[PDB]
């Protein structure tokens, strides 16, 4: 059966827009569009990075979620303070699956919830004195921490607190790096501004720590993995491929990352950016200051992984390129066996995706390696450049939805009728009630990794396990 | 293939172990393992515990949430009601995700997406647009408005904003929009539930008390409070039905948190009707299932509805379920049926059958004030010793009542009640004064990991009772209230002892004696 | 030595150094024990495929059977009738074992009497024991009915239960009108579930065989339900609850849930609840009879079909999702009562939990054993969950049952790697879980020794036991659980998925080694 | 006391005339001044039919009690599947070994008799079964064939099979004719098992003096290590300077039993189950045997001094060292738990030894045994009980389910110590119950270390909060 024509997709877009009030409908009309592969600039088809409409069930988080939850929190040897009331740190505690190796509570603190637990006295009279005392208690009770970050929640920027002054004074007093991050949840429109604020915090407080330090020995094959957060060990599956290629991964952040790795990044020869959306800010800064080239790579599925490995190897000498062909040949039987086993059970299946800023386009090649077709995709907080990259990677006349609402995503699913949906935890149980197989594209449904060749076997097993699960054939009662 | 390994067995392969070792040794600049071991050993000592309990500014691993989360749960208990959190959208994303992971269910809740613009001019326009959009899109019968900390800090007037929304036509004047200020820097999530319920009750009854008569509808109001066990809503309804007691469970989210999977998504299901809330002052009385977290509601019901609101404990364990049933019997005039006496006797029979394995067992427990008080009371009834009673939310009044409960029992002599302490405080407590088990939410799993790391003989297993439960499935369906809840708690406790004993005695030729078939 | 504030039971006491030194001296000086190297080598040998071949070649030796003898099932069936005293004609040692066996599983008093046949009755018969025993049992415990089964001694000497009971009534030891149903329950035939079937058929034919003249099928508008050998109280309760939900008039014949769950309120109730004699007498007047466990109820099914003329449906055990659907639709068809929306909602909630937990259960390998109908239902539900039951064992099943199980597995892609074993014991199961390791075992408490063995080979070889079935001795109040219906499927599903999650947490608790993947959210 | 006799009369009226006349012989007040219990109570008779007797069978007394605890031997439940299944791992006779390799206590080896075996005999099946045991369990040190009821009724010949297979495999195969119908209780199972020990195991090393012997060699006879009871007793004996060569049969081996005729003294804990082998060893090897009681500090101290008096002064000196060493331990136990148990009244009903052996331990905690009785104790058992029990105190032999309940309803004890078959009857009535067979899966109770557990267990159950909550507050 042929995919939905362009005319049918626009007609569907119009129907979902009817129930909106006129002001809301005018806004939402710009965020839904059929895919035009022939289009070079997505500004002329879809609009992104705007304010969420009030009173709609948006999936977006906040700048604190994008800074504390995404960029700073995975740094394992640093303690991250959820500065403010208890709620923000509690809901984001160990909710992301940024994998790390360490002794939690001693030298690693990722799954920990350090918070200032603001009361009304701290709201009324400020929390700068409380923050200063809190940092002292951190030094006493967690002496092996290698750094402190102050992640501001909403009231910090509203009551006029000065965390830069406290961080500067306490960092000098304790000889420690203290990073004040003004990632108040109201500052932007999504987690996307949290990435920019966190990246600027990295630039202003960490990245320059070794500018006059040359003790670290450097090789011509030094690389840093930027914007891989090791979701279920994603960065570990990517790192093993890069080092099998003969490269030395000096830094990887934030997943399993350390503060010292972040400070060693200005010494690498190439910056491999997996998530452009969250870390293109620091990559451009490092190119402009240290002259380090940065390139985007995709390790989702064998086809993208092989293309990325060859493209990375082309940035080095022939010895690295020779080792690249050795790695590709070594893993070729592994992923071919995965395809031979699982492609027959997934060929022709249609999937609709909705993830935050990278995965709506990065995982498409992995699905196409399994014979599946992505009939719809969208971003929570992807920018125009994110949608520019999606246009060519996405089929013609395919539904695109920016900042999709709870109502819109449900109505789109009811008409498109995908065999599988990949989205967040807030949409998982809505579509499972409707009888459509669901895979979490954020936490990997607590499976994974999905990166690299080893991750592709897990990805194909997981897609097959959910899509072909017997539970989906029993949604209707036999007497009904 | 045929052995596809997820993350845990995959990265234990030698090639991944070698990679991680090289990464740690060359770039991570990690502290030497000897220093790490020495520091960890230090964090398990009494000297560390004294420093741990001396902090006044740093909270580490709290055992509480913020007010709007409780307000959302309360709003979900009303029929076709959309929880609406006036403030920044990041809070609602966290609230929904938090409840998604515990209930494994869709959670409906909207934000009006207050941003930096509203930080200066206020969130009035967000309220007008948000109420109009929420009503037009999701078509609720009622919109319950709470606040994020941003809206509270800037002093947004919920009453004025909602009134202006109705005056300017964004929503109909008759559309019910109850509101409650739920500042996250005051109290905890259970405080938000109390504030939200008081706001909804005040919205529907405060200006309509003239025609109300106490006891004219012959029912008993039941206010459950913040409750994340579906079986607790079910057990209260079941017990009232078998007593033939007409009741009104206000804020009943049981149906919407347990919708069936039958090819259709139900955003709304069940819930307390607006007529039920309107007629609530006409009830004979109102019972607070969790009185310690319902103080504002109790004050409103006593002073506005003129209901007596008897001083009832949470219906947990044996004695307090007896008191709840006898109080229901006294108010309604309905005798306690023989079926409930039989159920009580079966609970007593299980208490007798399992008392040898539970007597003297030491427990560290945490959670919400009323659940912790009920758990402590039932543990004392079972001959167990709750040696570390922790509650991050409770006040000094609650601690006074808990000390009186422990003083009444010889099994509470070695008990200490901690208030305003987090789970890092709990970690020190289970190291320095080791219990046999801890009763708590999923965050206790990291405490068990720490105590196991010190040694197998120091590991304190976690028994998952409370909120939130994230690493187990469908435990939210179980019951902790009534005789049925006490039976489930007893079965979990005794079999936790027996499973742990089997683990300790499974070692062939070393501890396989006492690996008894019969226990 | 014992510290008054740290009093140690056996397990921590004998791990003290003074007891360790004592035991080491005793072993090395007097026990003449095989060297530990030889012991280790033999244990390693017993976990190999070569040992399994020898293990499965044996035809005379049974090691750790997963079954009991017939009179145990007869006692349980008798306990299901109102004020009925189970009476085992034969040796008293059997009754002491039957009572103790049920005592340890239910943690409840179990009433059952013997007539204490001895060496004298081995040559003269147990007729005098029957006359005295029936008179004494009626006089002392005042039952409304005495259900007579047999021990193997009475069966071997060929005692005639019918003649003995008739002579007891003719000579005045018991009233002629006093109901004394009987069933020959030879322990060298079948198993305990066979004894339940024989006992129920004996009681059914006692009350109805000679009174079929005035009976009319469907005249009382009810549906008979025969549960069979059932040791989960929730299974009796779920069936009654579902029938009440459908507003279907029913008669649960052999209903022991009340007497197996008496309250502790200062009084001892020898009798509680149970199927009344009027219910048994009026049973032929029902619309139909449903065999909850048809594989262990063949003799009862033959009697009900041939005597009551009830068209007993070919219903599977109501376990899992599909078979609970079939049971409910069959009940709906017979009674004409529609399936209520509450049961559809309960089914949908079970489906929702299946959807929520499917990722953690898909591909999980299970070795299971138990009674034929429970095993078949467990296997069916495991296939519905995407699990692979790779070792399906039933010590007390025939070749017809194995044929049906193979057909069930052939219908599912998840049964391709499945093998059904009949007439095999738990020593056979121990070999199976070593050579073809499942992730978990589903079985009774005897599987705990298999887990100890697999752990001894290594932690990565340990196969954890999930306690579902009979008997459960090392856990408390698990007999209150449910395995039937949507509620039973939910309880099984919750137990299975949380067994996976608890096992995963144990494997990922190691700090800095496996503490990655020690996820808060699963 | 006439009142106790009045109670006996009232419970007797329920029985028919024949059953009643039999039962009056088995119930009587205790007369400490009486020297022979035959003149007050009658025991070791047949159980009345149709009553809920607590007794087991000869198979339970032989396989379950005497032979099964021997860890390095495989014990076949010869016959249908039932008997071996119900007795599998039900007694808590503790042992050290690798189960399934060199130890087999908690295992259930059975011939699983079918109709063909009943009709055509099971001698060929037994011969084949022994071959399979040799193949699949090569580290076993011996085999016992425990006959179940059909074995003696179908005319099987297990002695001939055991003899031939024992010679063929070079193994000790012990045929035990412990068919459950043979006696009136487990008591005859003890005698049959003891005779099987004498006829097949005991004389194995009669012409073998290679084992080194000392003057302080002892063997513990009739201690079945219930929860480690024999281990708690053994540590005291060896701290006294004695060498425990063997212990029967808990944690026992076949070689330990074969070494028993080489000891200097046989310490018999359970006289009822093992007095047969003790008398034989005294008449054949000249080994003196004496009864000892390690229940409670008072009995333990008396027994340790009595044992030490059988040896030289060096052992007696070490006896006073052991008594002094453990004196603070049990005194602290008494000081902690006697205030919580003083004045409480206990009714006991156990098998052939414990109804009288545990009385001193209860009296060490200030408690009083207001009634006791045996399932299968003999007249000599009741002779020993007469002086250990107070005057005018209820005694009940082979008590029925009805009688024991009626006695409890009148006497109203604060605690009942009995078996699992009555545990849950008296828990419904609200009386604290302690299992005196399995120790309620606690223990050990022997020796000084076991007394701390015993006092903790009595306190835990008797003073449990659950007992004050049986009445509903609204009733
Ligand atoms: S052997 Fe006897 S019934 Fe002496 S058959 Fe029985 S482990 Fe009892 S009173 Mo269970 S003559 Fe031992 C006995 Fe006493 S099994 Fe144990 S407790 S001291
Ligand atoms: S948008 Fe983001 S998550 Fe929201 S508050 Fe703001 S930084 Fe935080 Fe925090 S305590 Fe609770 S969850 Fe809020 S109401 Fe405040
Ligand atoms: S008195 Fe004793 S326990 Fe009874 S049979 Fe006889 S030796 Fe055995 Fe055995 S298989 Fe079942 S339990 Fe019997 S009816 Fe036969
Ligand atoms: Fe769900
Ligand atoms: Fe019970």
């Amino acid at each position: 059966m042929t995919g939905m024509s362009r005319d049918e997709v626009e007609s569907l877009i119009q129907e979902v827009l009817e129930v909106y009030p006129e002001k809301a409908k005018k806004n939402r009309e710009k965020h839904l569009s059929p895919n035009d592969p022939e289009l070079e600039q997505s500004k002329k088809c879809i609009t992104s990075n705007k304010k969420s409409l009030p009173g709609v069930m948006t999936i977006r988080g906040c700048a604190y979620a994008g800074s504390k939850g995404v960029v700073w929190g995975p740094i394992k040897d640093m303690i991250h303070i959820s500065h403010g009331p208890v709620g923000c740190g509690q809901y984001s505690r160990a909710g992301r699956r940024n994998y790390y190796i360490g002794t939690t509570g001693v030298n690693a603190f990722v799954t920990m919830n350090f918070t200032s637990d603001f009361q009304e006295k701290d709201i009324v009279f400020g929390g700068d004195k409380k923050l200063a005392k809190l940092i002292d208690e951190i030094e006493t009770l967690f002496p092996l921490n290698k750094g402190i970050s102050v992640q501001s929640e909403c009231p910090i920027g509203l009551i006029g607190d000065d965390i830069e002054a406290v961080s500067k004074q306490k960092g000098k007093e304790h000889g420690k790096t203290i990073v004040p991050v003004r990632c108040e949840g109201f500052r932007g429109v999504s987690q996307s501004l949290g990435h920019h604020i966190a990246n600027d915090a990295v630039r202003d407080w960490v990245l320059s720590a070794r500018d006059d330090d040359d003790s670290f020995e450097t090789t011509d094959y030094d690389v840093a993995i930027i914007g891989d957060y090791n979701i279920g060990g994603d960065a570990w599956s990517s790192r093993i491929l890069l080092e099998e290629m003969g490269l030395r991964v000096v830094a990887q952040w934030s997943g399993d990352g350390t503060i010292s790795e972040m400070e060693l990044t200005p010494k690498v020869k190439l910056n491999l950016v997996h998530c452009y959306r969250s870390m293109n800010y620091i990559s451009r800064h490092m190119e402009e200051k240290y002259g380090i080239p940065w390139m985007e790579y995709n390790f989702f599925g064998p086809t993208k992984t092989i293309e990325s490995l060859r493209k990375i190897a082309a940035q080095f000498d022939e010895s690295i390129q020779k080792k690249c062909e050795e790695v590709i040949a070594k893993y070729q039987p592994e992923w071919e066996a995965v395809v031979a086993k699982y492609r027959p059970r997934l060929e022709g299946k249609r999937v609709m995706l909705y993830v935050g800023g990278l995965r709506p386009r990065h995982v498409i090649g992995a699905y196409e390696d399994l014979g599946m077709e992505v009939v719809g995709t969208g971003y929570e907080f992807g920018h125009n450049d994110d949608y520019d990259r999606t246009l060519k990677e996405m089929g013609d006349s395919t539904l695109l939805y920016d900042d999709v609402t709870g109502y819109e995503f449900e109505e789109f699913v009811k008409k498109v009728k995908p065999d599988l949906i990949g989205s967040g935890i807030k949409e998982k149980y809505i579509f499972q009630k409707m009888g459509i197989p669901f895979r979490q594209m954020h936490s990997w449904d607590y499976s994974g990794p999905y990166h690299g060749f080893d991750g592709f076997a897990i990805f194909a097993r997981d897609m097959d396990m959910t899509l072909n699960n017997p539970c989906w054939k029993k949604l209707q009662a036999p007497w009904k | 293939v045929d052995n596809i390994k997820p993350s845990y067995p995959l990265f234990r392969d030698q090639d991944y172990k070698d990679m991680l070792a090289k990464k740690r040794d060359n770039f991570e600049e990690k502290h030497p393992q000897e220093k790490i071991d020495e520091v960890f050993q230090w964090t398990t000592t009494e000297e560390y515990q004294e420093l741990n309990f001396q902090r006044e500014a740093l909270t580490v691993n709290p055992a509480k949430a913020c007010q709007p989360l409780g307000a959302v749960l309360c709003s979900l208990g009303f029929e076709k009601t959309m929880p609406y959190v006036h403030g920044s959208q990041g809070c609602v994303a966290y609230f929904r995700t938090y409840f998604n992971r515990h209930f494994k269910e869709p959670i409906s809740c909207v934000s009006d997406s207050m941003t930096e613009d509203a930080a200066v001019f206020g969130g009035q326009q967000n309220m007008k647009d948000g109420l109009q959009n929420c009503k037009a899109i999701y078509k609720p019968d009622m919109i319950a408005v709470s606040t994020t900390c941003m809206a509270e800090v800037i002093g947004d007037d919920l009453n004025a904003f909602i009134n202006n929304s109705k005056k300017e036509g964004h929503i109909p004047d008759e559309f019910p929009v109850p509101f409650a200020h739920t500042p996250s820097f005051v109290g905890s999530h259970v405080t938000g539930w109390d504030n939200m319920f008081e706001g909804i009750a005040r919205y529907f009854t405060l200006n309509y008390m003239e025609d109300k008569e106490v006891g004219s509808n012959g029912k008993i109001n039941i206010v459950p409070g913040f409750e994340t066990y579906l079986g607790n809503f079910r057990v209260i309804k079941r017990m009232m039905n078998e007593m033939n007691v007409d009741y009104t469970l206000l804020s009943d989210p049981e149906e919407v948190l347990d919708t069936p999977a039958d090819g259709q998504f139900r955003m709304y299901a069940g819930g307390t009707t607006q007529d039920e809330m309107k007629d609530a002052p006409n009830a004979l009385n109102t019972l607070m299932l969790q009185p310690w977290q319902l103080t504002k509601t109790t004050k409103f019901v006593k002073n506005t509805w003129k209901h007596e609101v008897p001083k009832l404990n949470i219906p947990m364990g044996l004695d307090w379920t007896d008191e709840f049933l006898m109080k229901v019997s006294e108010i309604s005039g309905q005798p306690i049926p023989e079926s409930l006496a039989k159920e009580r006797g079966r609970l007593v029979d299980m208490m007798t059958d399992s008392h040898t394995w539970l007597h003297g067992k030491k427990f560290a427990l945490w959670g919400d004030p009323d659940f912790v008080m009920g758990m402590t009371k039932f543990l004392l009834e079972l001959g167990c010793e709750p040696i570390h009673i922790l509650c991050n939310n409770a006040n000094k009044r609650w601690k006074k009542a808990m000390d009186a409960i422990l003083a009444e029992s010889p099994y509470g002599a070695n008990s200490e009640v901690h208030i305003g302490k987090d789970l890092w405080h709990m970690r020190s407590l289970v190291f320095t004064n080791k219990p046999d088990f801890m009763i708590g939410n999923s965050y206790g799993k990291f405490i068990q990991r720490d105590t196991l790391y010190k040694g197998k003989e120091f590991e304190v297993p976690l028994i998952r009772i409370g909120f939130p439960i994230f690493d187990r499935h469908h435990l939210h369906r179980q019951t902790t209230l009534g005789y049925e809840g006490a039976m489930q708690i007893l079965t979990t406790l005794v079999n936790s002892v027996l499973e742990r004993l089997d683990e300790e005695t499974r070692g062939m030729q070393t501890t396989d004696y006492n690996y008894d078939l019969v226990r």
